[PDB]
């Protein structure tokens, strides 16, 4: 399962990376201590 | 330090707009204006990101080395490389279309992939690294080298070697250091490898790790360098038939300095890349044995240019006084080294075309065009940055009673003088170039090309044939045969030199006429332009009549007021911003010449350059409307070809080049006018009150959109230029 | 209703249905999974 | 939020104070030119940043003099 | 034969163009007729343009692979009359100009308000300050040499 | 005629009078002297 | 000439003249360039704890002051130029200006 | 519209010069030329200009060649106003030559 | 005694933020009150861009001209 690794990175980045990113740079940028 | 996201400033941490986010990404690497900072932070912070940057570059080329070891056929490509396709990486982008499947499937490959127009597999195929799991070990060595850079950026931050503000002012053992071992020692292994490796590799025998302490780079070993013997070192050139990574027709000799190119593979000769690299080995061996460091010998700076003040006073103090505002000053240390990096960019660029190092990268025409498009525009960008950084210097750093009546306080005395003299030139060679293509626009159109102002480039011409060009009839140094030059260097290197410049194909030295005179001197308006705005930018940083104090405004600030008649785009900032237009043009230019006169020479009518390149509407239509055919036809209504990326990223850096002009074009008070209405409605909104910003979302500032919009322009322009040069350059190729 | 106990609960489901639903994508659903499916044609210049 | 500070060469002409759509400015007694006026700058947290202050002052340069700092929400003309 | 060009009267390019041009012509020149006034135009159209190929063959125009005059800018005496003797005969007239521009606004540098005679010149004064850049050049180098050309701030 | 010659004297008529005078100039002489790329009387 | 022979006249006549011919100049420019000053003070002196002139190295015996350093740097200016005489000599090599 | 019409139908506004549509073919370049060079006043601003022009002014203090009418940069509404002015001149003249040339061209 | 230039005096300035630096001007009037810092009135003959051709300068923001 090597020609199958681009489906499960490319997804993990762009997507699920992104969705990471932006969240928590989101509470990041929001938080107040 | 501060309470919300820009940590580094309390200033826009206490900001309740949107400017808060824009501004804490945007000032996060200007160190100098954090709060609470210090000399000693400063530093530090600088030299751990210096280790960040240092890692991201050895991680990029691991990503290089990994997807072409992965994906790539290079394998297949040191078989045949000049009729086999390199693969930059696959490509999984479930959008796709099966089409677009059997489009994009290139190069023998499983699968969809993407063609390396980067030239890693002509440089790593010249180098050596002939299979897929050398290329998987330099990715793994590159990965531990990114790891280590990692790991010293996070040592060097720690107090325990947290180094002192006095040891990165240590002017002199850096650069000892530097040139003896950075450059020298650098310069001096690659000729190891060079020697060890990539010679033993172009003539067949595969020396690696396993196995290097064992075979003999040179049959005696040794025994010429101690015995002084160095002649023995350049016995079997491999002469004029050797097969590249065969050892049909190879040789022996690892340093012999021939000049000229292979005649296979139309590049340098990997001998004369060893000897090359020896050279300047020794040479930045010595120069780095200069600067005093701890032993008692060498010369302190301080006291070269403390001692460097003509008598007669013709520059007034001299360099008294210089060490310190470039010690002191981190901007003048990088304007400095952003200057000397953006020449030998430009160096880089403009050697790589005309003695192509690698092998068959002279053959594969697309890549030749995308890496020298790249330096070019890498160079201008880094070249308008040593100015920028000069700028900021001379605002934030440079102290005037320091350095009184000095070199450097005497640019300020006279900066009229250049600021006018530079918009003398620019103007002349705009006025007349511009003048001239018009008038032979006009000649086209009213169908006289006879009555042309075809003014020949003499004068590069008569260099070309100083060096053996005999393709104007000059007979002058290199090209007469009974000369001083043509004696010294007949048994050593000319040669080779003659029988490759003569070769009307390859790249070097390339037969002109008056299209390129006059495109050289569209190029020497926009270096005179670009260098206009920045020297004036950077001169009238510390104030001019319109804003004396403006020095204490800072770097980037967007104006003035429209007091005193309107100071918009006063800052030097705002300088550096219209300077970056004037580069792109400039860069354009310069890689639109080479691209037309390449791709002409490639095609075979140089006659089309020669006949067309006068006047701009050959330019338009023999180079843009003739070469972008086969790229907008990326996608048709009835099908696509493998183009159809470049086609979409053509039409993407159109749409936001053309969005820049947004930002550009119109400014702020209208979208602020606009937001406040968006705001009201989203208030007012039912079942949108419910949610509510925490930002308050403010139209972008003003300088900052200036910003965007250069960075969408220059975005568009570089997306933009490379769809289309690698598009056209990849639709026929030749 | 635990909102950090349902960020983390949608991250790591969403991206573990992303990548798998992804991975065990037949040659029906989208093309790029399937290949070529047809003979690879040579480009400019022989190949280059 | 900005910092508006002035300079010795003003002369007491209260057209900077006259210009002021925040009331930023106001002029105090002085003794420094002939109109025996100064004008001071107490409210510098209600400066938007016009700079109307100093495209109404009428000297060589300027001596009411707006430099752009921290800016708050009364500083970025925020109705809302 | 300098930079590797032939003489425009001797290159085969060059007339070929001349008769490219004229076959271009006279392919218009058919539609009319023989006697009528665009025809007529066409023909001294015709002769102007075999005497502009007539006159780049005699006066030492030096045509390329293209077949098109280029210009030998170096200095060769050959080819001053390409470049030099042009180009004195420009920076004659420019300096006539710049001469005669900075003399007026020298002698309406002492009026009360003289920015309304940048404005609503003085055909008098300006016919006067015309000429005196006739010979200009030595008016220029004397001022150069007495320091009248240079302002002491 | 007074005021009228002031007029005349006005950057704009002035140099709308000088520019059509020195474009007739050049546009005869390119009709005495077409197609000109070199200064050949020395 | 055997290259033992050319190294170690070229490597003896080098460090007879930093010894005897070129000491005093070299010297007194050392003493006028003095030490790399960082805003005035030397290297050390602001700092850094690492550029401190040795002195562990450079106080050896001699009646005029050579010290190791000096040893080495002529010599390697003898070992260099023997090496060029030895390079130069070997390469059969025709300027052919005549 | 790049290709099809734009790059397709502007064949003969390239192909214009020589036969009476050379000047459609110039009135192409000329226009497309001062579109841009309205982008040299809608992008800047009248402070660089004025510094500019300070400095040229100093050029001219040095030969007793400064004027009486001191030169200033284009207000600052008066920079939108030439921007404005030139990239409408520009863009409209280059779609005038195209459309005339190509459809006289053609039909 | 009157300080400073008189009322018809020929001045030049050596106030580097002004916009007639290194430029003549004319004394209009100095104030001869010990108080105000920039008593010297100037007045040139080109407007600055502000459009103002007049202001105060200080006794050693300038230099009586010899000519
Ligand atoms: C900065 C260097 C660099 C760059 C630009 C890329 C770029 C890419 N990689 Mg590669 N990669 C790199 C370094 C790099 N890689 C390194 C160092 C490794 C070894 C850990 C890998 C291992 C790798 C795999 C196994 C895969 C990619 C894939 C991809 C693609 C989608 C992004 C995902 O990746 C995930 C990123 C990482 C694992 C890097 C972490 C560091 C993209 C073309 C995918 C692909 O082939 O798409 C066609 C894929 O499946 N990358
Ligand atoms: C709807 C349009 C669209 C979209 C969404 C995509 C999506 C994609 N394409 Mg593209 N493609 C399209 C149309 C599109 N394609 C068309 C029309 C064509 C022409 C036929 C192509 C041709 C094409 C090629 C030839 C290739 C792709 C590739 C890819 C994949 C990139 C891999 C990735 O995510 O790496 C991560 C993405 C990036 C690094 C790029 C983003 C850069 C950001 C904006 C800049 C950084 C900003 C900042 C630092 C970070 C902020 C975000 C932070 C919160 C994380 C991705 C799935 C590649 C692929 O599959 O290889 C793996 C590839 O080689 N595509
Ligand atoms: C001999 C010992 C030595 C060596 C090897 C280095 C090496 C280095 N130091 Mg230095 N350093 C030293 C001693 C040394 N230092 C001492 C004694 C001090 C105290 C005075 C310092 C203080 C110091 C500071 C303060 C900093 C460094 C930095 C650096 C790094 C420079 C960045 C870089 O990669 O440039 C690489 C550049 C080159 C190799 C030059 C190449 C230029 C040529 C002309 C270009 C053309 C050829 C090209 C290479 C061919 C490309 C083809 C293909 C292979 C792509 C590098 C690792 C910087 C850094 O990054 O920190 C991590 C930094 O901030 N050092
Ligand atoms: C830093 C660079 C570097 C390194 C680490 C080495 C290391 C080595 N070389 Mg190489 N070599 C180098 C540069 C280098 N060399 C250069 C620049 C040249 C050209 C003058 C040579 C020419 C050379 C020859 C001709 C030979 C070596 C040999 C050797 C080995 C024994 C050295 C005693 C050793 C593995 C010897 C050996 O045993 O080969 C492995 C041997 O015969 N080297
Ligand atoms: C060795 C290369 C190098 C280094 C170390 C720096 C470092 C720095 N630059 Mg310089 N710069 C460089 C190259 C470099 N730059 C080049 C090549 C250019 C020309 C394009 C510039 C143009 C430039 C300007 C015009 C300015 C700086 C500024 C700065 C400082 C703050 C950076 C910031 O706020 O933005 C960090 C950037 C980002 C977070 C990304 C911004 C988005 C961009 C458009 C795309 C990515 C920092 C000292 C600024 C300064 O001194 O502060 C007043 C400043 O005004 N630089
Ligand atoms: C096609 C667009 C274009 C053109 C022609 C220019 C032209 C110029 N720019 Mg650039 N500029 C541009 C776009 C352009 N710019 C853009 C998009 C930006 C980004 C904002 C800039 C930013 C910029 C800066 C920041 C600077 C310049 C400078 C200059 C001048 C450089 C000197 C020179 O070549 O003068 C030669 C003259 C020309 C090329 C003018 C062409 C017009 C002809 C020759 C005049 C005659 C035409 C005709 C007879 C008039 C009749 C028409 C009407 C009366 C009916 C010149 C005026 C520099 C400058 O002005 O200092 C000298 C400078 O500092 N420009
Ligand atoms: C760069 C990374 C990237 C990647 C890997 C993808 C991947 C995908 N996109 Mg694309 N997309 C991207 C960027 C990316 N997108 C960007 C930047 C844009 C804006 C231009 C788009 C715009 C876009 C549109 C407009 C559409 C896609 C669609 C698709 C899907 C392919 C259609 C198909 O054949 O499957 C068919 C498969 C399905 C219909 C089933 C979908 C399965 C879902 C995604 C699983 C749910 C996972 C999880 C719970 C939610 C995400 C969690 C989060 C943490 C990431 C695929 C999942 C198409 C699609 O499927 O729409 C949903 C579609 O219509 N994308
Ligand atoms: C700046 C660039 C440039 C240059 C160098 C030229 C140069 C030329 N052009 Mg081109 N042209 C340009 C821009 C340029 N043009 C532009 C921008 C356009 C579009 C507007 C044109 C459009 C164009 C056309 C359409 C034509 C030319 C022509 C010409 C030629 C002019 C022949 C002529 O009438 O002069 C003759 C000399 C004069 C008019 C000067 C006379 C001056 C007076 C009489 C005073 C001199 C005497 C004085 C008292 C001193 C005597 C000495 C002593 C006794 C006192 C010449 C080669 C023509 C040609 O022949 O084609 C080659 C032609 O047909 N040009
Ligand atoms: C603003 C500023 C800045 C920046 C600046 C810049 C960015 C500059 C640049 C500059 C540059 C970028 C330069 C370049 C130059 C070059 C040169 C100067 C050259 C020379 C050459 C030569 C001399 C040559 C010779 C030769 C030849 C000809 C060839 C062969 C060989 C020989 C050797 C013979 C600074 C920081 C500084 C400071 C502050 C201010
Ligand atoms: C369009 C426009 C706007 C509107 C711009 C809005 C307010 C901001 C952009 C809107 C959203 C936020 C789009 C964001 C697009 C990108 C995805 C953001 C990239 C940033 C990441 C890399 C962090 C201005 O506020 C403006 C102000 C001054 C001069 C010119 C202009 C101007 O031209
Ligand atoms: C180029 C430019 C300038 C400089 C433009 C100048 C000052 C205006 C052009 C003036 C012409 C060239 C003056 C000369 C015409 C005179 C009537 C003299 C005629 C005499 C001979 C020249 C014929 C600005 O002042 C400006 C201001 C605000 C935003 C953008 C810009 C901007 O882009
Ligand atoms: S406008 Fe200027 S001079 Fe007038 S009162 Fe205000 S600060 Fe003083």
């Amino acid at each position: 399962t090597f020609n199958n690794l681009p489906s499960i990175f490319v997804p993990l980045v762009g997507l699920v990376f992104p969705a990471i990113a932006m969240a928590s740079l989101f509470l990041h940028i929001q938080k107040n201590k | 330090m501060a309470l919300r996201f820009p940590r580094f400033s309390q200033g826009l941490a206490q900001d309740p707009t949107t400017r808060r986010i824009w501004f804490g990404i945007a000032t996060a690497h200007d160190f100098e204006s954090h709060d609470d900072i210090t000399e000693e932070r400063l530093y530090q912070n600088i030299f751990a990101s210096h280790f960040g940057q240092l890692a991201i570059i050895f991680l990029w080329t691991s990503g290089n080395l990994f997807h072409v070891a992965w994906q790539g056929n290079f394998e297949t490509w040191v078989q045949d490389p000049l009729h086999v396709r390199p693969i930059a990486h696959a490509i999984w982008d479930p959008h796709f279309g099966q089409p677009a499947v059997e489009a994009f499937t290139r190069g023998g490959a499983l699968g969809p992939v993407n063609i390396a127009y980067s030239g890693v597999y002509q440089w790593w195929y010249t180098i050596g690294l002939r299979t897929n799991e050398d290329l998987y070990t330099g990715a793994l060595f590159l990965l531990f080298l990114s790891a280590l850079s990692l790991i010293g950026g996070w040592l060097h931050l720690q107090p325990k070697w947290k180094p002192r503000v006095s040891w990165f002012k240590n002017a002199e053992s850096r650069l000892n250091h530097h040139l003896s071992g950075l450059f020298g020692v650098s310069s001096l292994a690659w000729t190891g490898h060079l020697v060890h490796v990539a010679i033993p590799a172009s003539r067949g025998e595969y020396v690696r790790w396993n196995n290097f302490l064992n075979v003999l780079p040179h049959p005696q070993g040794l025994g010429p360098l101690f015995t002084g013997q160095w002649n023995l070192y350049a016995q079997n050139p491999d002469s004029s038939s050797h097969l590249f990574g065969t050892s049909q027709g190879s040789g022996t000799a690892i340093l012999t300095l021939l000049g000229g190119f292979h005649p296979q593979t139309q590049s340098l000769w990997l001998t004369d890349m060893a000897h090359h690299h020896l050279a300047i080995a020794i040479l930045f061996l010595i120069a780095g044995h200069m600067y005093r460091t701890n032993f008692g010998i060498g010369h302190s700076i301080k006291d070269l240019l403390e001692a460097h003040i003509p008598p007669g006073g013709r520059l007034g103090r001299g360099h008294k006084g210089l060490y310190d505002t470039i010690n002191n000053s981190i901007h003048f240390q990088l304007g400095l080294a952003l200057a000397s990096l953006g020449v030998i960019t430009s160096l880089v660029a403009q050697h790589m075309y005309s003695l192509p190092a690698y092998a068959f990268i002279a053959q594969d025409f697309t890549t030749q065009a995308a890496l020298y498009t790249h330096h070019q525009y890498i160079a201008g960008f880094i070249m308008t940055g040593a100015f920028a950084h000069g700028a900021i210097f001379f605002i934030r750093d440079y102290n005037p009673e320091q350095n009184e009546d000095n070199v450097l306080a005497r640019m300020l005395d006279h900066k009229e003088a250049i600021i006018s003299h530079l918009s003398w030139a620019s103007l002349f060679l705009g006025f007349h170039t511009l003048g001239l293509y018009v008038h032979n626009d006009v000649m086209l159109a009213f169908g006289t090309p006879e009555k042309q102002i075809l003014i020949e480039p003499i004068f590069a011409q008569w260099i070309q044939s100083a060096h053996g060009k005999t393709s104007y009839g000059f007979d002058v140094l290199l090209s007469s045969t009974s000369g001083p030059a043509f004696n010294a260097g007949r048994s050593i290197w000319l040669p080779g030199w003659l029988n490759a410049i003569n070769e009307n194909s390859n790249s070097l030295f390339l037969t002109i006429g008056p299209g390129d005179f006059l495109v050289h001197h569209a190029i020497a308006l926009g270096l005179h332009t670009t260098t206009l705005i920045l020297v004036k930018g950077a001169l009238d940083a510390r104030g001019s009549k319109l804003m004396p104090d403006k020095k204490d405004f800072g770097y980037s600030f967007p104006c003035d007021g429209p007091g005193r008649g309107g100071t918009c785009d006063i800052s030097a900032w705002d300088a550096f911003y219209l300077a970056v237009f004037w580069m792109l043009n400039t860069i354009g230019w310069v890689t639109f010449y080479w691209h037309w006169k390449h791709i002409t020479l490639w095609q075979g009518n140089v006659s089309q350059f020669n006949e067309s390149s006068t006047y701009l509407m050959g330019w338009l239509r023999d180079y843009l409307w003739l070469n972008s055919s086969q790229l907008i036809n990326g996608y048709n209504p009835f099908g696509m070809n493998s183009l159809s990326v470049w086609a979409w990223m053509f039409l993407f850096g159109h749409l936001v080049w053309a969005t820049g002009f947004m930002f550009l074009i119109s400014w702020r008070g209208y979208w602020q006018e606009l937001i406040e209405t968006l705001a009201w409605a989203h208030e007012r909104t039912p079942l949108a009150n419910l949610i509510r910003w925490k930002d308050k979302p403010v139209a972008l500032s003003i300088v900052q959109a200036r910003l965007v919009g250069l960075a969408h322009f220059s975005v568009g322009y570089i997306f933009t230029y490379a769809a289309f040069l690698i598009a056209s350059t990849s639709g026929k190729f030749g | 209703t635990k909102r950090g106990l349902l960020l983390k609960f949608l991250i790591l489901g969403g991206g573990s249905l992303l990548t798998y639903v992804s991975a065990n994508s037949t040659g029906d659903v989208l093309p790029i999974k399937r290949g070529p499916q047809e003979p690879p044609k040579l480009g400019p210049r022989g190949k280059l | 939020s900005h910092s508006v500070k002035i300079y010795d060469t003003c002369i007491g002409c209260t057209q900077c104070v006259r210009a002021c759509p925040t009331d930023v400015l106001e002029m105090i007694p002085w003794d420094g030119c002939k109109a025996k006026q100064i004008a001071s700058a107490p409210r510098t947290e209600d400066c938007v940043g016009c700079k109307r202050c100093e495209s109404a002052c009428p000297t060589d340069f300027l001596s009411v003099r707006v430099y752009l700092w921290h800016e708050t929400t009364r500083s970025m003309g925020l109705a809302y | 034969d300098i930079s590797g060009l032939t003489p425009c009267k001797d290159s085969k390019q060059f007339a070929k163009r001349e008769k490219q041009q004229i076959k271009k012509l006279e392919s218009s020149l058919k539609l009319y007729a023989p006697e009528s006034a665009p025809a007529l135009a066409l023909n001294a159209q015709i002769e102007k343009t075999k005497r502009r190929f007539d006159n780049y063959g005699k006066y030492g125009l030096l045509c390329g692979s293209d077949g098109l005059p280029h210009l030998i800018v170096n200095g060769d005496q050959r080819h001053w009359g390409e470049f030099i003797t042009p180009g004195i005969l420009f920076l004659y007239i420019a300096g006539w100009i710049g001469w005669v521009g900075r003399s007026y606004l020298i002698a309406i540098s002492g009026e009360k308000k003289p920015a309304m005679k940048e404005i609503i010149i003085d055909v008098p004064l300006a016919s006067r300050i015309i000429f005196r850049g006739f010979i200009w050049p030595v008016a220029a180098y004397r001022e150069f040499l007495n320091g009248d050309l240079i302002a002491k701030d | 005629m007074r005021d009228l010659k002031t007029y005349l004297s006005v950057a704009p008529v002035l140099s709308t009078l000088w520019f059509g005078s020195l474009a007739g100039l050049l546009i005869e002489i390119n009709r005495l002297f077409p197609d000109a790329l070199t200064f050949p009387f020395f | 000439l055997s290259p033992s022979i050319v190294i170690s006249l070229s490597t003896g006549l080098s460090l007879f003249l930093g010894r005897f011919v070129f000491f005093n100049f070299q010297r007194e420019n050392v003493a006028k360039q003095g030490l790399p000053e960082q805003n005035g003070k030397t290297h050390f002196e602001a700092g850094d704890d690492r550029a401190k002139e040795y002195v562990s190295l450079l106080k050896s015996n001699d009646p005029i002051g050579f010290n190791i350093v000096d040893v080495l740097a002529w010599g390697s200016i003898g070992h260099i130029v023997a090496y060029y005489i030895l390079a130069t000599s070997s390469n059969g090599y025709d300027p052919s200006f005549f | 519209w790049l290709r099809d019409f734009l790059w397709a139908q502007a064949s003969q506004v390239i192909q214009s010069y020589g036969s009476s549509l050379s000047a459609y073919g110039l009135f192409f370049l000329g226009a497309h030329f001062v579109w841009a060079f309205s982008l040299m006043f809608l992008f800047s601003g009248r402070g660089y200009w004025q510094e500019l022009i300070e400095s040229i002014v100093w050029a001219h203090n040095k030969l007793k060649v400064a004027p009486a009418t001191q030169p200033r940069a284009l207000s600052i509404i008066q920079g939108r106003a030439v921007g404005v002015t030139h990239y409408l001149l520009g863009g409209i003249a280059t779609t005038w030559a195209f459309f005339l040339a190509r459809i006289i061209a053609v039909g | 005694p009157p300080i400073g230039p008189k009322r018809g005096s020929k001045v030049k300035i050596l106030r580097r933020e002004s916009y007639w630096f290194k430029n003549v001007g004319s004394v209009v009037a100095v104030d001869q009150d010990p108080k105000t810092r920039y008593p010297v009135v100037v007045r040139f003959a080109k407007v600055n861009y502000a459009n103002i051709s007049t202001n105060n300068y200080a006794l050693d923001e300038v230099e009586e001209v010899a000519a």
